[PDB]
C-alpha cells in the first residue's frame, strides 16, 4: 500500500482519488491519502470550491516513484511532484501517519470496480498520449484538446489519442469504398489493431483511458475518442470473439460507474443506439445492453 | 453548406459545378410470380449528371447486368452512382473538373464523399431544392437511349439544345426546371403541350422542339397553367 502525501491544503477543494471524492476545507489540517492499492494506475483530481471551472488531476503509478502534492500559490493549483530522496519521503509520510492526518483509500474488499475500469491502462501508454516526459506522472484537465481536435491550438498541452476518422483514406481502401465504409473490419483489424495498436490490450487501454478522462474531467475530446473506439468495433462485421466478450465487460463497468446526472452529456445517443440496435454487434453486448436499458432507457 | 433559394445564383457563376441525380439509377417493375408471390424485374437506368451553366448532361446508362447477383440493390445503386461520378471526374482534365458536386438526395452525400476522398478540394453538397430531374426519363430521346442500351454506356447531351445562343443560363435552367416539373406532375398533358402543333419540330440533334422566342413564352405559360391546375386537381382548390 502506498501514500500520496500533501504539503498542505491552503484552498478549499474537492479531491477525488479514482472513483471516490471528498471535501477539504480552506486550511484544514490535511496531509494526504494513504493505503493506495499497488498494482494499478491511479488518478488524483481536484475541483476548487471557488471555481468549479477546471477540473484537473494527475495520472500516476506508485511503483514508479514517490509522489506528493503541494499547492502552488503562483499558478493557483495543487501540483504533483516527485521526491527523489527516499529516506526523506518515508520519514515525512511516517510522521503524517503517526499524527493521523491522512485519509484512507476506502477499498471495499469485494469491490473490483477500479480494476475493471483500468484493466488495460498502463502508465507507459498514458505518457505517450500526454506528453511531458520530465515527469513520471501525467496532468490532464477539462479544457485540454485532442490532436484530431486541433486538426478541426497548443500541441504541447494536447491529448495525443489515436486519430480515428471513418471517411479517410486510412479507413477506406481504394476500390473497396462501399465495402470498407459499411463494414469497418479492415480499418479495425488491419489498420488499427495490427498496424497502430499492435494488440487489443493497447486498444482497450486507450479506450478505457479516454472514458476515464471524459468522466472525471468532463473532457469533451476524450468522450469523442471513447465513442469512436466503441463505434469502430461495433461497425466491424469481423471482430475476434474474445475482444467482443471483453468489450461487453469493459463497457458494462463504465456504464455502471457513470454518475446518473452526467449521462445526458457523456453518452452519445446516436453511437449507443447504433451500437446496441443496428450494428453488426447489436447482439454481442448482452451485459452492456442490459445495464443500459435498465439504467438509461430514456437515452434509448 | 446546403443549396437553396437563398444562394440560387451561385449555379450560374464561373466555378464549375455538377448536379448529380440518382433517382433513375435503379429502376424496377414489380410483378406477380406463378406461385402468387411478388418479384421485381430491373430495367436499364441512368445517372443524371448536369452542368447547370453549360447544359452539359453526362448521361451514364446503368445496364441491368450491373445488378446480377447483387444484394441490397437500392443501397448499391447509391455507391454505384458515386463510383461512376468519381470515374467521370478523374477522366476530365484538371481544368474541367468541378469545384463542387451538388447531389439532389442527401443519401448520396456519404457514398460520394467517400469515393472522392482523393479530391479534398471538390465540395460535395446537398440541396433544399425539390428539383424535378427524375422526370428526365420523360424526355423521349433520353428514355430511348437508356432502354435500347445492351451494355454500360455514357451518352453526352446538351439539355438546353441551342438556347444559350439567345438566353442566359439562369433563364435556361428556369425553363428546364419548368418543363421537367410539368412532365413530372402530368406527363401526358406536358407532352401534348410540347407537340400539339405539327409544324414545330425537334432537330435531330436536339431534345426539345425548335420554338421561337414568342412560342416559348406561350409554351412556358401553358406549362405554368398545368402545374397550378394539377395542384388543384390534386388539392381540390
Ligand atoms: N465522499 C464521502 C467522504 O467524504 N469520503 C469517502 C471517500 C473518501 S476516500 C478518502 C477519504 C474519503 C472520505
Ligand atoms: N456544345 C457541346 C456540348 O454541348 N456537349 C459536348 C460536351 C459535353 S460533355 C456532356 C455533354 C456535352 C455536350
Amino acid at each position: 500500500m502506498n501514500t500520496v502525501p500533501f504539503t498542505s491544503a491552503p484552498i478549499e477543494v474537492t479531491i477525488g482519488i479514482d472513483q471516490y471524492s471528498f471535501n477539504v476545507k480552506e486550511n484544514q489540517p490535511f496531509h494526504g491519502i494513504k493505503d493506495i492499492p499497488i498494482g494499478h494506475v491511479h488518478v488524483i483530481h481536484f475541483q476548487h470550491a471557488d471555481n468549479s471551472s477546471m477540473r484537473y488531476g494527475y495520472w500516476f503509478d506508485c511503483r514508479m516513484g514517490n509522489f506528493y502534492i503541494q499547492y502552488d500559490p503562483k499558478d493557483g493549483l495543487y501540483k504533483m511532484m516527485e521526491e527523489r530522496d527516499g529516506a526523506k519521503f518515508e520519514n515525512i509520510v511516517h510522521n503524517f501517519k503517526e499524527r493521523q492526518m491522512m485519509v484512507s483509500y476506502p477499498k471495499i474488499d469485494e469491490d473490483d470496480t477500479w480494476y475493471n475500469l483500468t484493466e488495460f491502462v498502463q502508465m507507459d501508454k498514458i505518457r505517450k498520449i500526454v506528453r511531458k516526459d520530465e515527469n513520471q506522472f501525467s496532468y490532464v484537465d477539462s479544457s485540454m484538446t485532442t490532436v484530431q481536435e486541433n486538426e478541426l491550438s497548443d500541441p504541447a498541452h494536447s491529448l495525443n489519442y489515436t486519430v480515428i476518422n471513418f471517411k479517410s483514406r486510412e479507413a477506406i481502401r481504394p476500390g473497396h469504398e462501399m465495402e470498407d465504409f459499411l463494414d469497418k473490419s479492415y480499418y479495425l483489424n488491419t489498420v488499427m489493431l495490427q498496424g497502430i495498436f499492435k494488440n487489443s490490450s493497447n486498444y482497450f487501454g486507450e479506450l478505457q483511458f479516454a472514458f476515464l478522462n471524459a468522466m472525471f474531467f468532463g473532457n469533451y475530446g476524450s468522450s469523442l475518442q471513447w465513442h469512436a473506439m466503441i463505434e469502430l468495433i461495433c461497425s466491424s462485421a469481423t471482430v475476434p470473439k474474445h475482444m467482443l466478450d471483453k468489450l461487453d465487460e469493459i463497457l458494462y463497468y463504465q456504464i455502471k460507474t457513470l454518475p446518473e446526472q452526467y449521462s445526458d452529456i457523456l453518452l452519445n445517443e446516436r453511437v449507443w443506439n447504433i451500437c446496441l440496435y443496428s450494428s453488426f454487434q447489436k447482439n454481442s453486448l448482452h451485459n452492456t445492453e442490459k445495464i443500459m436499458e435498465n439504467k438509461y432507457p430514456e437515452l434509448l | 453548406g446546403a443549396m437553396n433559394s437563398s444562394n440560387y445564383a451561385e449555379l450560374f457563376n464561373n466555378d464549375i459545378k455538377l448536379f448529380v441525380d440518382d433517382t433513375n439509377v435503379y429502376r424496377v417493375t414489380v410483378h406477380k410470380t406463378f406461385e402468387g408471390n411478388v418479384a421485381t424485374k430491373a430495367i436499364n437506368g441512368c445517372i443524371f449528371t448536369l452542368n447547370p451553366k453549360t447544359g452539359h448532361l453526362f448521361l451514364k446508362i446503368i445496364h441491368t447486368s450491373v445488378w446480377a447477383g447483387q444484394k441490397r440493390l437500392s443501397q448499391l445503386a447509391k455507391w454505384k452512382t458515386a463510383e461512376e461520378v468519381s470515374a467521370l471526374v478523374r477522366s476530365l482534365p484538371k481544368e474541367e473538373q468541378p469545384k463542387q458536386i451538388i447531389v439532389t438526395r442527401k443519401a448520396m452525400l456519404d457514398p460520394l464523399e467517400v469515393h472522392m476522398l482523393d479530391f479534398p478540394n471538390i465540395a460535395i453538397r446537398p440541396t433544399e431544392l425539390r428539383l424535378p430531374f427524375s422526370a428526365a426519363m420523360s424526355i423521349d430521346k433520353l428514355s430511348d437511349v437508356v432502354m435500347k442500351a445492351t451494355e454500360p454506356q455514357m451518352v453526352l447531351f446538351n439539355i438546353y439544345d441551342d438556347w444559350l445562343d439567345r438566353i442566359s443560363s439562369y433563364t435556361a435552367f428556369s425553363r428546364l426546371t419548368l418543363l421537367l416539373r410539368a412532365l413530372k406532375t402530368n406527363e401526358e398533358s406536358a407532352k401534348m403541350i410540347l407537340l400539339s402543333d405539327p409544324t414545330i419540330t425537334i432537330k435531330s440533334y436536339h431534345l426539345w422542339p425548335s420554338f421561337t422566342d414568342e412560342q416559348w413564352i406561350t409554351i412556358e405559360s401553358q406549362m405554368r397553367d398545368l402545374i397550378l391546375t394539377e395542384y388543384g386537381r390534386k388539392y381540390n382548390v
